[PDB]
RNA sequence: AGGCGUCUGGGGGGAACGCGGGGAAGUGAAACAUCUCAGUACCCGUAGGAAGAGAAAACAAAAUGUGAUUCCGUGAGUAGUG
RNA sequence: AGAGCCCGGUACGUGAAAACCCGACGUCUGUCUUGAUGGUGUUCCCGAGUAGCAGCGGGCCCGUGGAAUCUGCUGUGAAUCUGCCGGGACCACCCGGUAAGCCUGAAUACUUCCCAGUGACCGAUAGCGGAUUAGUACCGUGAGGGAAUGGUGAAAAGUACCCCGGGAGGGGAGUGAAAGAGUACCUGAAACCGUGCGCUUACAAUCCGUCAGAGCCCUCGACGUGUCGUGGGGUGAUGGCGUGCCUUUUGAAGAAUGAGCCUGCGAGUCAGGGACAUGUCGCGAGGUUAACCCGGGUGGGGUAGCCGCAGCGAAAGCGAGUCUGAAUAGGGCGUAUCCACACAAGAGUGUGUGGUGUAGUGGUGUGUUCUGGACCCGAAGCGGAGUGAUCUACCCAUGGCCAGGGUGAA
RNA sequence: AUCAAACUCCGUGAUAGCUGGUUCUCCCCGAAAUGCAUUUAGGUGCAGCGUCGCAUGUUUCUUGCCGGAGGUAGAGCUACUG
RNA sequence: CGGGGGAUAAGCUCCGUGCGUCGAGAGGGAAACAGCCCAGAUCGCCGGCUAAGGCCCCUAAGCGUGUGCUAAGUGGAAAAGG
RNA sequence: CCUGCAUCCGGUGAAGCCGCCGAGUGAUCGAGUGGUGGAGGGUGUGGGAGUGAGAAUGCAGGCAUGAGUAGCGAUUAGGCAAGUGAGAACCUUGCCCGCCGAAAGACCAAGGGUUCCUGGGCCAGGCCAGUCCGCCCAGGGUGAGUCGGGACCUAAGGCGAGGC
RNA sequence: AACCAUAGACUCGGCGAAAUUGCACUACGAGUAAAGAUGCUCGUUACGCGCGGCAGGACGAAAAGACCCCGGGACCUUCACU
RNA sequence: UGUAAGUGCACAAGGGAGCUUGACUGCGAGACGGACAUGUCGAGCAGGGACGAAAGUCGGGACUAGUGAUCCGGCACCUCUG
């Protein structure tokens, strides 16, 4: 017989534009156009949902280290002395709890102090 | 398109017109001219063996005697004066399901042409039962006579 | 690919077809055994019946199995051995 | 339109009774002088067509 | 021969179907002369509702066989030919 | 607004002035009975530039090859029953027939027209080019080419009347179910152009998006003036990241090409008992029907045909063997495959006995392939048949045209 | 209005070893630009390289040990030719 | 990597290599940079441990520790020779 | 999408279209809800597809920028008073000025067919507005014994009874 | 080289045009690559929107490059073939 | 050491001498490399020979180049056909 491409495809392009609402210039009201940046749209969240990971942990450390050179201790022996001591908290942990508990902040630097070995210059 | 009117000669020159560059008026890309593979007059007769039909036919019946759906009736109505209201009550008193078949001899007339206006009801000949017509309708009523040569006629 | 190929280089069949052919069909002496039990007479008509050669074809018959029972043959042509297995079968065998 | 067959493959080709391939063997028909004796007998005689070419010949011989 | 008088017939048209002639080139062979396309398109002279053909100087092969012509299915893509 | 019982009509019955054609029943036409039946020996007949022969061409599978038969042309040119021609040159013996004159219905091929019917065929860019002014308008002096244009509603009851206005056009009031039905009239999408409302931007280097992200605004709950919540929405100040799509390319975001946008139209199908392969169903050492008959019907008959049943050998042939060959002497092909039992070397395997015993063939789904143009579309050029010397070239018959002023041969 | 062979209908959908285009989804596996040949080099046949199925299935590969022949790197010249 | 053609020239060409990669491959590293280094993407998580490279700020991490050299922005362009 | 079979929905609103709210690992789905409409549709299991677009300098129809930019088709050039009417530089009357005048004038044949006159209006056209028109509407209009042709005669040429 | 007049070019009134067009809130110095970057790295400059002018660049528009080669046509010449 | 090079030959494959045509017929267990067909060697059997008393060797030339498919046709012979 005889069919006609009536809703077939106006079904896809009706999704496609409502998906699509939002953008600027031609590529929010021509077709297809569209869909061209709406892949692109796609791969792009695909990669910073990824990269979003590293984005926070070096804000955590950021936050960390200024935290760490107020209360006058470098970073890399503040968490020397967090392995040594054993005390698997998280960086996330440690930052929010220096912008909310500065003394917790202090006595966590000043157990870490007490753990940290004799000489950091030793060959052992 | 080989077959349609007109659409002989090269609508224009090849180079230096600067639009499309075609080869006929009525190529298939243009509107009005002909389909790629459009449909063509053919035929759907198929080969099936007697071996087979006849063993299809066979189940079909057997699995209405095992159900018990076949009944014998001597005739359906007094002769020599059709009359549809007796015919409907006798397949009324006889059953009561929606759709029925009945087979009548060539020879006879008036069963038929008293039946014949009944919404579910087919009528067909002994000498031309199909497999068909048998599962379309759910009974299936038999003339004591007509019976009698079908069942001669198979073990013959 | 342009060379010359397979079916183009190299050599024809050797001889002719001598259209004059006389084929006949086989029957097997040990088939006929098989198939009749009791022996007795045997020729065309009932060989087709029984449908072991064609029908309008002509017939001949081997000797290739072994026979134990009495059995008279009427065919067109015979073998040596089929010959001397129904002579020593205690029966007889003729040609038209 | 029944299948044509090429005339040269069923030609120069045979079946035997397995459905095996058979051809016969070149460079024999002339000029054979220098030929010594136990040549032409060794390129005597029928052969099995190798089993490379097996498939497009038996196209050919059914067509 | 030619010329007068009087009767009988014909000049064109029609979508397809037939009969007898004439009759082309693109293209395949990875080219191409032979071939094939094809006796196709087209043309010519022709009548009908159908036409043409038709009453063995026919086949076969030792069977005491068939018995005008026409049209289909097999006979086989085989016996051959290039 | 989906009707067996409202209307048109369907089942069934009837029915014609005139005419048509068919068939059957009636004067008339004509051969024969001046003639028919079975025998015999003798004298005459059975279709002329024909048959045959020689040369040059056609079409039969036969593409001059040994060339049978038929036939076109040119030369030569035969006989009448113990005569003549045919069985693929030809001879002999057999077998069939009687050309050189004419008619002959039935089995078959087709539809410009008319009558009656059907669609797992199309529904206004499809469908015949043509649902309307149709081979019209239009283009071309010619052959010729060749267009787009349906839907108001139940009826027009097509908006009286009043008002703004020249009208066009519009507002009230009425018609009607609707006037979001007002002859531009069903349902009314996208490119496109708007008015109103909310947010944001005038120190900024962006294949124009995403992940974070304050403020503002709208909203759903619980708690009160606004503050949280396993809450949603629009806006987005500001930070990180970030070299379009398809073709063809080893190699491209490219400065290698295609794309203005939008809605439609446009592409691996069909035919054949074809072939190979692969699933599916019956039958089983059988399977299997064409063409054709009888059935409004898909059903029932129809043994003419095709494949396995034994193979080897070019053959005369033979056969569980067979060809090569002087050779049981080795080899090539075959006896379904296997196990067991004996004999050999253990040159790998072969040679002899007994068993289970072999599976092919029709319909059909699917991948490929064969012949038809076979995924789609695309030129310069060839032949056949027809059309143009009103411009442009040349010639033919017949008219008209050249204002004024100098130079001075016989 | 076009002439190193005019224009229209047909053969005609003339024919291209050449340029272009071929659309809905997901699951599994996953290539080559090498050799031979070619009126052959931008074409194409076969081989290797992939997938599905069938049959025998470790026969594939790495390491240790053992039996094997080469004529390079090196080196040498009263050991041959320079 | 071992070679030929070349002026021991080319981002040149022609070979061999159970050789790597790209082609048919995202991430991170070297500013950008397919053929270089690490590393083989079934999907989600506001979790931990690391190779290559880095730790003055741009830009995450040491203006790290101990022993020595540099006067030239050598560091952050190259040879005979002085 | 069309179909065999068995079912259910529908003037108490069936088909598309535009939203909200949601849902599946995909091509998407909603017998969940809102506005428009008025006449046929859905589910289950079989059979057949002209069955799925973004690109071929594709085709039919509609619409974007350059753009309210260039031009408004010569070698003469208009001005004034009055009138008509809603509108006048482009229409009518009157008065000045300029141009042509071997033509920018008066006619024949060829060439077109109603462009000629009267009366009506100005949604189509005139490259702008138009009371005007070579716009259209309705009616009317073409008068030969002597003018040009035929009934008078012939050429270059065409047809061609017989015939070759 | 200077000056003067005519028709445009300029503002105002009316009618209203075409080629092209993947996208746009379309800088530059030095670099980086298919070796010549508005669209990538570092750095410098730069209020938003218009009008009249100049044309270096946007490999600007025009015709599937005529020059070269491959494949296929056409015409022409002859002691190339038929 | 016939005919270039290499591989070899001082035991001969270098040369000398006597005899003689195995430069046969019918066969071939298995291997060699090759996409295809072409190319190479071979132990051993039978007939009838050559050399040598015997054991024993001989299916051309110390080895590797001296060549060419298909179709069509000619010539001799044959226990094929007709
Ligand atoms: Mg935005
Ligand atoms: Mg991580
Ligand atoms: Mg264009
Ligand atoms: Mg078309
Ligand atoms: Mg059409
Ligand atoms: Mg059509
Ligand atoms: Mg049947
Ligand atoms: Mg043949
Ligand atoms: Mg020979
Ligand atoms: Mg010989
Ligand atoms: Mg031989
Ligand atoms: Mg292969
Ligand atoms: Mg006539
Ligand atoms: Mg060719
Ligand atoms: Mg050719
Ligand atoms: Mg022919
Ligand atoms: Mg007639
Ligand atoms: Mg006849
Ligand atoms: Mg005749
Ligand atoms: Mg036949
Ligand atoms: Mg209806
Ligand atoms: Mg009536
Ligand atoms: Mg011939
Ligand atoms: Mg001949
Ligand atoms: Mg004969
Ligand atoms: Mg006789
Ligand atoms: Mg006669
Ligand atoms: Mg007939
Ligand atoms: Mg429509
Ligand atoms: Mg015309
Ligand atoms: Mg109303
Ligand atoms: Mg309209
Ligand atoms: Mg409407
Ligand atoms: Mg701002
Ligand atoms: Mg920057
Ligand atoms: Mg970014
Ligand atoms: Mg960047
Ligand atoms: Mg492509
Ligand atoms: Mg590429
Ligand atoms: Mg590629
Ligand atoms: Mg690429
Ligand atoms: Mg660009
Ligand atoms: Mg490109
Ligand atoms: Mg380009
Ligand atoms: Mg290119
Ligand atoms: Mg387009
Ligand atoms: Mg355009
Ligand atoms: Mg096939
Ligand atoms: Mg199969
Ligand atoms: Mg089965
Ligand atoms: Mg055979
Ligand atoms: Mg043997
Ligand atoms: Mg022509
Ligand atoms: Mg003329
Ligand atoms: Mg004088
Ligand atoms: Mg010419
Ligand atoms: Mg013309
Ligand atoms: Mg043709
Ligand atoms: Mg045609
Ligand atoms: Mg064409
Ligand atoms: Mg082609
Ligand atoms: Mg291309
Ligand atoms: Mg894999
Ligand atoms: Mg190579
Ligand atoms: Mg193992
Ligand atoms: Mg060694
Ligand atoms: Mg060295
Ligand atoms: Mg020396
Ligand atoms: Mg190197
Ligand atoms: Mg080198
Ligand atoms: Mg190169
Ligand atoms: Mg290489
Ligand atoms: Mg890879
Ligand atoms: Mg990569
Ligand atoms: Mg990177
Ligand atoms: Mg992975
Ligand atoms: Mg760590
Ligand atoms: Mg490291
Ligand atoms: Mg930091
Ligand atoms: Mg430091
Ligand atoms: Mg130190
Ligand atoms: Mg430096
Ligand atoms: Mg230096
Ligand atoms: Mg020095
Ligand atoms: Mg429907
Ligand atoms: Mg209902
Ligand atoms: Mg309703
Ligand atoms: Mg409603
Ligand atoms: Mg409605
Ligand atoms: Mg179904
Ligand atoms: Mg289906
Ligand atoms: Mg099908
Ligand atoms: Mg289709
Ligand atoms: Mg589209
Ligand atoms: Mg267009
Ligand atoms: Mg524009
Ligand atoms: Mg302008
Ligand atoms: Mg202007
Ligand atoms: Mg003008
Ligand atoms: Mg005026
Ligand atoms: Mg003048
Ligand atoms: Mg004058
Ligand atoms: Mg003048
Ligand atoms: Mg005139
Ligand atoms: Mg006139
Ligand atoms: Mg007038
Ligand atoms: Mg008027
Ligand atoms: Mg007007
Ligand atoms: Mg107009
Ligand atoms: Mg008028
Ligand atoms: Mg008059
Ligand atoms: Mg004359
Ligand atoms: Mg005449
Ligand atoms: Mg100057
Ligand atoms: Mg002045
Ligand atoms: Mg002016
Ligand atoms: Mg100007
Ligand atoms: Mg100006
Ligand atoms: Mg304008
Ligand atoms: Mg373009
Ligand atoms: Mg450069
Ligand atoms: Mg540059
Ligand atoms: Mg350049
Ligand atoms: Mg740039
Ligand atoms: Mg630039
Ligand atoms: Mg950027
Ligand atoms: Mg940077
Ligand atoms: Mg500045
Ligand atoms: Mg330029
Ligand atoms: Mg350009
Ligand atoms: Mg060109
Ligand atoms: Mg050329
Ligand atoms: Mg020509
Ligand atoms: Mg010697
Ligand atoms: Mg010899
Ligand atoms: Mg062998
Ligand atoms: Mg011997
Ligand atoms: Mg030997
Ligand atoms: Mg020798
Ligand atoms: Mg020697
Ligand atoms: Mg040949």
């Amino acid at each position: 017989a005889r069919v006609k491409r009536a809703l077939n495809a106006q079904k896809k392009r009706r999704t496609v534009l409502k998906a699509s609402k939002g953008y600027r210039g031609q590529r929010s009201r021509l077709y297809r156009k569209a869909k061209e940046q709406q892949l692109h749209s796609l791969t792009y969240a695909y990669r910073d949902r990824r990269a979003r990971k590293g984005e926070f942990r070096k804000l955590w450390i950021s936050r960390i280290n200024a935290a760490a050179r107020a209360n006058d201790i470098t970073y890399n022996r503040l968490i020397q002395g967090l392995k040594a001591a054993g005390v698997e908290v998280d960086r996330k942990n440690l930052a929010e709890l220096a912008v909310s508990d500065p003394a917790a902040f202090t006595a966590l630097v000043d157990v870490a102090r007490a753990a940290l070995p004799e000489d950091v210059n030793a060959p052992s | 398109r080989g077959e349609v009117s007109g659409g002989g000669k090269k609508p224009y020159r090849q180079k230096g017109t600067g639009r499309a560059r075609q080869g006929s008026t009525r190529a298939p890309q243009f509107t009005g001219g002909g389909t790629v593979h459009g449909p063509k007059p053919r035929d759907y007769s198929q080969r099936t063996p007697k071996k087979m039909i006849a063993a299809a036919l066979r189940g079909a019946l057997s699995d209405r005697a095992r159900n018990d759906r076949i009944h014998a009736v001597t005739e359906l109505v007094e002769g020599q004066t059709p009359s549809t209201k007796s015919a409907k009550t006798f397949l009324g008193t006889l059953t009561e399901n929606k759709k029925v078949l009945v087979v009548i001899g060539r020879t006879d007339e008036v069963g038929a042409k008293s039946v014949r206006n009944l919404p579910g009801v087919h009528v067909i000949s002994p000498d031309q039962l199909n497999t068909y017509d048998v599962l379309n309708a759910d009974d299936v009523v038999f003339s004591v006579e007509a019976l009698n040569a079908y069942i001669s006629a198979n073990s013959k | 690919g342009g060379q010359m190929p397979i079916h183009m280089r190299l050599p024809k069949l050797k001889g002719f077809k001598n259209r004059f052919r006389t084929e006949y069909q086989v029957v097997n002496v040990g088939d006929i055994n098989k198939a009749f039990p009791q022996g007795g007479t045997v020729g065309v008509d009932e060989l087709v019946a029984k449908g072991l050669v064609r029908k309008n074809s002509l017939v001949k018959v081997l000797g290739d199995g072994k026979l134990t029972v009495k059995v008279d043959v009427t065919a067109n042509k015979f073998s040596g051995s089929a010959r001397e297995a129904i002579t020593a079968a205690g029966g007889s065998a003729t040609e038209l | 339109p029944k299948a044509k067959t090429h005339s040269g493959a069923s030609k120069r080709f045979r079946r035997t009774g397995t459905g095996k391939i058979v051809r016969q063997k070149a460079n024999r028909r002339h000029l054979l002088e220098h030929k010594p004796t136990k040549r032409t007998r060794r390129l005597d005689g029928r052969t099995t067509v190798s089993a490379a070419d097996n498939s497009r010949i038996n196209k050919l011989l059914n067509g």
